[PDB]
RNA sequence: CCCCGAAACCCCCGGGCUACACGCGCGCUACAAUGGGCGGGACAAUGGGAUCCGACCCCGAAAGGGGAAGGGAAUCCCCUAAA
RNA sequence: UGGAUUCAACGCCGGGAACCUCACCGGGGGCGACGGCAGGAUGAAGGCCAGGCUGAAGGUCUUGCCGGACACGCCGAGAGGA
């Protein structure tokens, strides 16, 4: 029904991390094997608490370099995208990707005539 | 440790400071504490034989016990006015309340000879 | 005022801001050929009194 | 400045420290209280009471 | 280590202290320096129109400089000492430096380049020339060449032969450029005798 | 006997000369072979630099140039010769590099 | 000189300078046969190299990966160019 | 972000900017040398353990923490200013 790669998302939850990235695209493969910086990790137990306990509080960052796993889903993470944080809802379908992706920067542009 | 009304006796101003400038040439050979709250560690270990305290700290922290107490071991408590000479004397730029002596320098011959003044006026 | 000093003299490795001019200290066009670190001002400044002549 | 930390206790002719000690690191360290764990003054690092 | 590696690193470390020295030499008519790396150590050679100056209060002023160099800058030991410009009126950095002292002093420009020009062409100069640019007489700036005697500009034997020498005179109101042009007496190719 | 290469190189080709020369008198005072002074490419470090600060008008450019001479000798490895051309001036402006074959 | 001066100084995170209905400059690739593809065959010079060039071997379809001789530079490599 | 607008601006500012570079934006944090002023070290100028805030921070903070030690809380007067 949802099905990323032959695996539904409860086995994609009770997969480890080496064989996701398996899994994933030759990026985002690379920025796991490579590992994860500081930040990434405290936003990651952030969100560990929160399917957990309940953090008290909304889940904030500027890390738009984090790439979404299956633990991300179900939540809500309000990203920077330079002035605002933004909210994004982690659907399942996301599961490869980049915060940023979906926290925009430049607004779409409606000219003026020239002058 | 002391206050503007907690002083009980005469104390030379050529008696203490001159104590304290032969003390100065002391810490270099030794340790020696300052504050209430070392003071209080020194006089109840037993390891000093006599102190030197101004009229400084705020607010009334050991008076309620000490005048029953200081003569526990003997121990003489010498004044010094205030905190302008007491951390002009002790080498240091910020002085400090009380200057607990441990290991006194530049021969007892002089710094207990001056304990011995004290005998005469208290301890 | 207990806190905790963060000028952060963060420490690049490569980069604009990792070469600067040993002279002025500009932080771009910076010359490194053969060691040399050296604003392209400064190099023509004072290239003749390291040794660089100027015939073509 | 926080400006006035006398601590000790004196029991009589010998002071009973306020403070806690670490088991870890050497004496005259000194040690808080946080509900459920001790703070290392010299440098500072994990403790729990347990 | 290689070689063109090391004659670069010696010609930009040789160039950074003249900057200093010219910097804190000024009054003394830091002319250059020259150094040698002896096997006891590294031993520098100023030369200077007033040693005086550079030594200050009996070495004083050696002593805090030698330190400097051995700190801010790679030297294995340094070894000051000090010499004279055998003609420092043919050098020209040193002119220059002297009339942009005057004018700081407060001289006027005219004076003090006509004085210049004449202590160089007694002192025996085939020709000079000085420029002044910058805020005289008044708040648009304007430059002034004077000259005398015969002077080359362009080729080899200029690029050579003349002594060029640039300061700064630092005024209350701004910056005038002082440069300087000293031709000795020395020969060209057209001469042909 | 094993043989001594110099290596010795300068911006100046006269100094560089001077200490050849002075290799030369000195092996023929004594008699030690000598190997000539085997003149190797010279290099031409170039750096060309835009001679404005500006970025404005036409683009003109200096082309900086440093020349590094290069000579090597090779002289059969005698104590003698060996401590006489340690004792060699070298002068300031050139360096040089005595390797061994063996 | 004027101004900021505890902010218009310093540092960090993130964004931006990479946005695009359009006008212009300089260029690259082409509009094919005075060529395109495939496979084979040839011929350079200038410069550069230390945490840098890296032959040589092995792995891989490629990009690339592992090990690594020699090379501080007429010694080794980049480097058997394309038309 | 800016500079440059005929020749002589527009693959120019060596300007091929992911951070830096940067000077723009949103947010966050440090800075007064010299003096004096409010004071004063009494245990702290300063750093600081676990956390709450925080994008993340001994930045801050209830709660507590000491290695041994002066002053933007206030003026002038400054450092630095792409
Ligand atoms: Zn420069």
């Amino acid at each position: 029904e949802f099905k990323y790669r032959g695996y539904t998302f409860e086995e994609l939850l009770n997969m480890s991390l080496e064989d996701f990235a398996k899994l994933l695209p030759s990026r985002q493969r690379r920025s796991l094997k490579r590992g994860l910086s500081p930040e990434q990790k405290k936003l990651l137990r952030k969100i560990r608490l929160a399917r957990k306990g309940k953090y008290k509080k909304p889940i904030r960052t500027h890390s738009r370099d984090m790439v979404i796993l299956p633990e991300m889903v179900g939540i809500t993470i309000h990203v920077y995208n330079g002035k605002e944080f933004v909210p994004v809802e982690i659907k399942e379908e996301m599961i490869g990707h980049y915060l940023g992706e979906f926290a925009l920067t430049r607004k779409v542009v409606q000219h003026g005539s020239p002058g | 440790m002391a206050k503007p009304s907690y002083v009980k006796f005469e104390v030379p101003a050529e008696l203490a400071e001159k104590a304290l400038e032969a003390v100065e040439l002391a810490r270099d050979t030794g340790r020696i504490r300052k504050g209430t709250n070392e003071t209080t560690k020194a006089v109840e270990r037993g390891q000093a034989k006599l102190v030197v305290i101004a009229e400084d700290v705020d607010p009334e922290e050991i008076v309620a016990h000490l005048p029953p107490l200081c003569e526990e071991k003997e121990i003489p408590y010498i004044y010094v006015p205030s905190k302008k000479e007491l951390g002009a004397a002790a080498g240091i730029e910020v002085p400090a309340a009380s200057v607990a002596i441990l290991e006194p320098g530049k021969g007892r011959e002089l710094v207990e000879d001056i304990a011995a003044k004290v005998r005469e006026l208290m301890k | 005022m207990a806190k905790a000093d963060y000028n952060k003299r963060k420490p690049r490795k490569f980069g604009k801001g990792a070469r600067r001019c040993v002279r002025c200290g500009q932080y771009g066009p910076v010359i490194r050929v053969h060691g040399l670190m050296l604003c392209r001002h400064c190099f023509r400044e004072i290239a003749p009194k390291l040794g660089f002549k100027k015939y073509e | 400045m926080g400006q006035k930390w006398k601590l000790y206790e004196v029991k009589g002719g010998k002071v009973r420290r306020k403070n806690k000690f670490c088991p870890r690191c050497g004496p005259g360290v000194f040690m808080a209280e946080h509900k459920d764990r001790w703070s290392c003054g010299r440098c500072g690092y994990t403790e729990w009471k347990r | 280590m290689a070689i063109e590696r090391y004659f670069i690193e010696e010609g930009v470390r040789e160039m950074l202290i003249d900057e200093y020295l010219e910097k804190e030499l000024r009054r003394a008519g830091y002319s250059g320096i020259d150094i040698k790396k002896t096997p006891l150590g590294t031993k520098v050679v100023i030369f200077a129109a007033s040693p005086g100056y550079v030594i200050g209060r009996g070495g004083r002023r050696i002593r805090e400089l030698t330190r400097i160099l051995e700190r801010q800058f790679g030297l294995e030991n340094p070894q000051i000492e000090v010499e004279e410009i055998k003609n420092p009126y043919l050098n020209a950095k040193v002119q220059a430096i002297r009339l942009a002292r005057a004018l700081e002093r407060g001289i006027h420009f005219r004076r003090a380049a006509y004085s210049a020009i004449r202590a160089i062409m007694r002192n025996g100069a085939r020709g000079v020339e000085i420029r002044l640019s910058g805020k005289l007489t008044g708040e648009r700036a304007k430059s002034v060449r004077f000259y005398q005697g015969y002077l080359a500009k362009v080729g080899n034997p200029a690029e050579t032969l003349v002594s060029r020498g640039y300061a700064q005179a630092k005024l209350k109101l701004g910056v005038i450029g002082v440069k300087v042009s000293i031709m000795p007496p020395d020969a060209k190719l057209p001469d042909e005798i | 006997m094993q043989k001594a290469r110099i290596k010795l190189a300068s911006t100046d080709i006269k100094a560089l000369n001077e200490v050849t020369d002075q290799i030369r008198q000195i092996a023929e005072r004594t008699g030690v072979r000598m190997s000539g002074p085997i003149p190797l490419p010279t290099k031409r470090i170039r750096i060309t630099t835009r001679k404005s600060p500006d970025g404005e008008g036409t683009a003109t450019f200096d082309k900086f140039e440093l020349r590094v001479h290069k000579r090597l000798v090779d002289i059969e490895a005698d104590e003698r010769a060996m401590r006489q051309i340690m004792r060699i001036r070298v002068p300031e402006d050139v360096t040089i590099e005595i390797e061994l074959i063996s």
